[PDB]
């Protein structure tokens, strides 16, 4: 049929469509992350420590997760693909079944259980045998 | 344009209200544009006006927006147009008397 | 709870200009694609054009192109829509109308509102 | 190293007149030249740099051409207060000299 | 063809607000505060003009609430000496400075420099009279907002510091008559560029009111003087020792520093309390208007204290990051 | 002429120069930008801890932002959105060689916006998922 | 505004050294470079050398190479002049000027000092 | 900067004892870690995007 180009869903606004549509809008909940924006006679300061405490600690959120992409192979985030093998074990499932006809939801209340196990393979794997192989590349 | 009525000898009072309640500038004149009575914040300041005698206006209610203006000994010759100067507002009062 | 909230009728002469609006409440506006759609009494549908909210690309059908334009605004979740040199012919009701927008392609019309009667 | 020469070195003129003044390099120096001011007992003041272009704060009434070898500075018209000493200056290589001089009267 | 060529970085910034802070040395009000650098590095940025405006300023509300909150906490147990106290900004922000001697108080200035942090002020409190300033240079500068409408005010700065000595025989002023004399003529005839070449200018008293406001009204050695001051203004000026002594009275309570509703009793301390000090400026008010104008002392609002020498300064934001076309293909 | 090598006009000190010898004296401005080091009634302590905070927030937002249209190698990067040509035209020698940056702000600064949408999104929808088909094989 | 300040007149026997200076006002010490300029009485005008502040390089005439010295300091915003091994030749006025400096070259000398008497 | 070879360098001592003798050697090398290749890498790319 006709087309006029994109729409714009909003923040947090495709997690009920597919996940090869939510994975078009990864962009606009990158930014509200940190969000930003924010901006008597001297008495007490009950809410000038509160909402800074705030702030910083969703700085120090920010920081970590950052952290966490930089720790793993890549930091050009968004999307980027590794070198895991899958294993059978986790949510034995067709493409189709998981890329045409699920929400990000669904597949999180799936893959609850084995966050750890696939955070310690992502922190293993590129970034030790990835690394320590260019310099034996870059023998001449 | 308001229209205020006086008495021979007598207190008349201005009204003049801000958009809101704050003691903040405002300047009260003639027709001639002659100051009669003005502030520097919370300082009253009289003008060099024939009626700087009589000017008078009401302090303890400058934090609510209202800018007075009292005359006392009501004469005949100051039937005027008054001029309330309040952030480029010219709130016009007619005096009666 | 998808509505769409039209103006009240107008009555114009020939040769002027006629502007209706059309505000959203119930979806998120920036989302999907608005068509007008005209009906003169008695007779069938006929089509004048489409606007995204978002980017503010327009397009207008070539028999009404320059003749009929299209608006829109943000910040109060509305489109415009402007008629210039009005003949008899364009005496009837007009509505607005959200797509569904499945797949970034016209798809179905399904929210319509209430109709504006110009003659 | 690099000779330059003022022509002429005095020049007497009166209030009003329109005077060329000379300078000539020995080599090419192609366009780098810059023009100064002195009064006695005073700092030099620039008056041309690139040889052509006017500093700011020279009024209209100075001017300099000039190329290669050759070139000329010319005051229109003459006024009290212009009645100095005026050097031309090179940059285009080691060492940087200064000029004869030419003091107008 | 042409592409958009991102860029971190780019020297640009916009007219924006925010917090500043204090920086004075290592008394008054004045121990929780940040020293000041030894050397302030300052950059003149050529090629850079713009547009400055000291009625739209908002850095004067912020030193009028500063000053407001750190004396109300002085007074209310201490020495009342002014010390000069300069305005810092944070990372990320500028302050620019205005170096140009012309200067009407609002429009274009063509030679700006970027500064880290001011020069040092000193939070006086006074009225009619500018007592401690900073003096321009050149010629004696007249500021206003509206020359032509009698409802603003005019500010005066001097060029030569005026000598008064507060002496407290009934407290009186003493003031240099020939000094005084030069400079209202050096002040009339500033006043004769902006209003005619046939203008007579006289030179009256206070119309009358609060006495804060008729009088001088200044605190020399922690005592509060109140100079009547019709001896200094009453004088005339045409189409085309000596000594001047101005009597003192001391009050016990007053109305001060702009607070409404204000009662607070003071006694005298110990001593002859006897100072010197300069005066930089005035503040006058204009009041069959054709040949004779006369101008009035006045001052009461006290952020055009501070709007009298924080002119020159204003806080500009600074934007890194811009765009820009160029022939790049990646 | 004779020269010796570059010099250093310091903060800000671009905005009246050129724009193409801007561009080899961004880095100096971009080190100072969080500056950093700087090591009852409570001043120095709270109130000014609040600027480190809205400075820290606003160097980690426009580094995000910039991460984001994804160069992330800064202070000068590339992309594939074309350059409209109604938004103040003008040549290469006219811009490059004899305008600064401020009025260069001037004139784009009505544009921001429509700059920040397509730069955010259409490099990094089209730039992302065709490596996605590229790396089928 | 864009002064230079130089240290009074200096009067010193032969054989021994002179240390003069030249302090900047009004623009940034750092953003131009410095010629140096003598003056014998009643002749024109002699060049020496001149320096790069910010880099604290130096480039000297070959006539005068092994005997003027060129420093500077960043904090006090000065450039320093030495001439060591005097004899009655130099006896003069020095003049330190900043050179306008546009396109990383030599342009023009457009801000002088009042000069330093040295005998 | 501590000219050692590989058998000294890489096997045989910890970071503390590198470090030890580097810090009379930090800025030299950071300014130059600085400036070269990021004004080298830089301004050669533009070049090679004309074609
Ligand atoms: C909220 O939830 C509703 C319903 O749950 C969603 O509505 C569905 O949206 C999907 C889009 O993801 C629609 O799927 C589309 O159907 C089109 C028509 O399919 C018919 O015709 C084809 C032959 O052309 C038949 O094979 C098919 O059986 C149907 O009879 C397709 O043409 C579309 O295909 C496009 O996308 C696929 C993606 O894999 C590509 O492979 C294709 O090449 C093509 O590009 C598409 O599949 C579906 O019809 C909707 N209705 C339902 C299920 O009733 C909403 O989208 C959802 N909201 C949001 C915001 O996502
Ligand atoms: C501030 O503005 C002035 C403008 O008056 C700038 O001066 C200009 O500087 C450029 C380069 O610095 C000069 O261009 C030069 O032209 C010569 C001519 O042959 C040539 O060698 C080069 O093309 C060189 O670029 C230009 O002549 C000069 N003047 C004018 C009127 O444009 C100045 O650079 C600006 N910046 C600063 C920091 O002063």
């Amino acid at each position: 049929a006709v087309g006029i180009g994109a729409v714009f869903l909003g923040f947090l606004g495709a997690a009920g469509s597919t996940m090869g549509a939510a994975s078009m809008t990864l962009t606009v909940q990158a930014r509200n992350l940190l969000s930003g924006i924010v901006q008597h006679l001297l008495k007490l300061t009950v809410w000038g420590i509160k909402q800074l405490q705030a702030r910083v600690l969703a700085v120090e959120r920010y920081l970590r997760d950052q952290q966490l992409l930089g720790i793993w192979g890549c930091s050009g985030k968004l999307i980027c693909c590794t070198n895991v093998p899958w294993n059978s074990s986790w949510s034995n499932r067709n493409l189709s079944e998981i890329w045409d006809n699920m929400t990000w939801l669904q597949w999180d209340k799936e893959i609850s259980n084995y966050t750890q196990i696939i955070y310690g393979l992502l922190e293993e794997s590129q970034n030790q045998q990835e690394k320590n192989e260019q310099d034996l590349l870059a023998l001449d | 344009k308001k229209v205020v009525l006086g008495k021979k000898g007598d207190t008349v009072e201005l009204t003049c209200t801000a958009s809101q309640k704050k003691s903040i500038q405002f300047h009260w004149k003639n027709s001639n544009q002659i100051k009669i009575l003005g502030n520097q914040g919370s300082f009253l300041t009289k003008g060099p006006s024939k009626l700087n005698d009589r000017a008078d206006s009401r302090r303890s209610l400058w934090d609510q927006g209202n800018f007075p203006l009292i005359i006392k000994n009501l004469k005949i010759e100051d039937s005027d147009t008054y001029i309330c100067e309040v952030e480029d507002q010219k709130e016009e009062v007619q005096l009666l008397v | 709870q998808e509505v769409l909230v039209q103006s009240g009728a107008e009555v114009k002469k020939p040769g002027a200009s006629v502007k209706v609006s059309c505000r959203a409440f119930g979806y998120t506006f920036t989302g999907n694609a608005l068509h007008w759609v005209r009906q003169a009494p008695g007779q069938g549908l006929e089509w004048l054009g489409w606007i995204n909210p978002h980017s503010g690309d327009t397009t207008t059908s070539q028999k009404f192109q320059g003749r009929v334009y299209m608006t829109r605004d943000k910040s109060i979740n509305t489109a415009f829509l402007d008629v210039t040199r009005l003949t008899s012919d364009d005496t009837g009701i007009y509505y607005c109308a959200r797509d569904k927008y499945y797949g970034n392609e016209a798809v179905g019309m399904d929210v319509w509102g209430q109709g504006t009667s110009v003659t | 190293d690099i000779q330059l020469t003022q022509s002429p070195s005095f020049l007497s003129a009166s209030v009003g007149d329109k005077v060329t003044i000379t300078c000539r390099a020995s080599q090419g120096v192609r366009n780098e030249l810059a023009w100064y001011q002195q009064k006695p007992g005073k700092a030099p003041n620039l008056l041309i740099y690139y040889a052509s272009t006017l500093q700011s704060g020279v009024p209209s009434r100075f001017s300099a051409t000039g190329s290669g070898t050759h070139f000329t500075l010319t005051v229109s018209s003459l006024q009290p207060e212009d009645f100095a000493t005026y050097f031309c200056q090179h940059m285009s290589s080691y060492p940087l000299t200064f000029g004869g001089g030419t003091k107008v009267e | 063809n042409l592409w958009v060529t991102v860029y971190y970085g780019v020297p640009v910034w916009k007219d924006a607000e925010t917090t500043l802070f204090c920086a004075s040395d290592a008394v008054w009000a004045t121990h929780a505060c940040v020293p000041t650098d030894p050397n302030p590095q300052e950059i003149h940025l050529e090629n850079v003009t713009e547009e400055f405006n000291m009625w739209k300023n908002n850095m004067v509300e912020q030193m009028h609430t500063d000053i407001i909150s750190l004396w109300d906490q002085s007074l209310k147990p201490v020495s009342f000496e002014p010390i000069p106290i300069h305005y810092c900004a944070p990372a990320g922000f500028a302050i620019l400075k205005c170096k140009d001697k012309k200067f009407n108080g609002t429009g274009p200035c063509p030679s700006v420099s970027t500064v880290q942090c001011t020069h040092g002020i000193k939070p006086v409190v006074s009225t009619q009279l500018l007592l401690n300033g900073s003096l321009a240079e050149e010629e004696v500068m007249i500021r206003s907002e509206n020359i032509t409408n009698n409802a603003k005010n005019i500010l005066v700065q001097f060029n030569t510091p005026v000598q008064i000595n507060c002496t407290r025989r009934q407290a009186h002023c003493n003031v240099s008559k020939a000094t005084w004399n030069e400079t209202l003529g050096k002040v009339v005839k500033q006043l004769r560029k902006h209003f005619g070449n046939n203008t007579i200018i006289r030179f009256a008293n206070s119309s009358g009111g609060d006495l804060e406001v008729t009088t001088h009204s200044f605190n020399c050695g922690g005592e509060f003087f109140y100079c009547n001051t019709s001896g200094l203004f009453n004088s005339t000026w045409i189409s085309n020792n000596d000594s001047i002594t101005l009597p003192c009275r001391i009050k016990q309570i007053i109305n001060m520093w702009q607070r409404i509703g204000q009662a607070m009793y003071a006694p005298p301390i110990q001593g002859v309390i006897r100072c010197v000090s300069n005066i930089t400026g005035l503040i006058l008010t204009r009041d069959t208007n054709s040949t004779t104008e006369t101008f009035r002392p006045g001052g009461g609002d006290m952020r055009d204290n501070w709007r009298s020498e924080l002119y020159k300064y204003k806080v500009v934001k600074i934007e890194p990051l811009g765009v820009a076309p160029t022939r790049c293909k990646r």
